[PDB]
């Protein structure tokens, strides 16, 4: 993998009406994965890789959570969005990959963390550190057990 | 002075829609990551992210599953992103150089 | 493929 840089005439034409993004690291990242629980989630891992080495590339610092039940979670994305290290950073990234239904997912144990309670550790009050930075949230995780078959085509 | 909502800036990439289940593949991993992996390594450099999250919505919309004699042999999946930010989210990589 |  490789990610090619931006221009410095890129940057002068486009940073007036973007978010500040040049803090050194970006931000922190969290990449938190389950994948023994609910079956195996079979390349789960490479997802994990992937994207722990795209965050990298990206300028950011990467912490990464494994196979974590429901209470884990919780309490370890509350300490993540406490960390210093936001006050000098201009963003930040919480990557989150297992099983789930619709508003939540699942820890290893098969119990449920709602996603609504991980976007308020992360919000204007609780986490005034990052007020006004770009917060970003990738979520790979089912949201029902409905497969969409697809239609055709007209 | 000026005060803030509750909640903001966020943006919110999902890999499936409401009700519906995301595809993963058992060696390329899920189909959400792998376009989103290829989608930012390629265009961060000149396209913000709320831009990205729509290409990687085309990637998404265009793969069927391959699994024969399942349930999920050419099915869909759709993508989609949830966004309360309030600017363009570019993430300048590598600017400055080294 | 199989699902999330």
């Amino acid at each position: 993998m490789q990610v090619k840089p931006c221009t410095p005439e890129f940057y002068q034409t486009h940073f007036q009406l973007a978010y500040r993004l040049q803090s050194r690291p970006r931000g922190l990242a969290l990449v938190l994965s389950n994948v023994h629980f609910l079956e195996f989630r079979s390349g789960g891992d490479v997802d994990h890789s992937t994207l722990v080495t795209l965050f990298k590339l990206l300028g950011y610092d990467v912490h990464v959570l494994c196979d974590q039940t429901a209470q884990e979670m919780q309490e370890k994305l509350q300490n993540f969005a406490q960390l210093p290290a936001h006050r000098v950073t201009d963003s930040c990234i919480v990557a989150l990959l297992s099983h789930g239904v619709e508003g939540a997912i699942y820890g290893v144990d098969g119990k449920l963390l709602q996603l609504q309670e991980v976007f308020q550790l992360f919000d204007n009050a609780n986490c005034p550190s990052l007020q006004n930075k770009p917060k970003m949230f990738f979520i790979q995780a089912c949201r029902g057990d409905e497969t969409d078959r697809g239609v055709d085509q007209q | 002075k000026m005060r803030l909502p509750t909640r903001s800036d966020m943006i919110c990439g999902y890999a499936c829609l409401k009700g519906t289940a995301a595809m993963r593949n058992t060696k390329r991993g899920s189909w959400y990551i792998e376009a989103l992996a290829q989608v930012f390594s390629e265009r961060a450099c000149d396209m913000h992210v709320a831009d990205m999250l729509v290409k990687v919505n085309a990637l998404i919309k265009d793969r069927e599953g391959y699994a024969p004699g399942t349930e999920f042999h050419r099915c869909k999946e759709m993508s989609e992103y949830c966004s309360t930010l309030c600017r363009h989210l570019y993430l300048f990589p590598g600017h400055p150089p080294t | 493929d199989v699902a999330d």
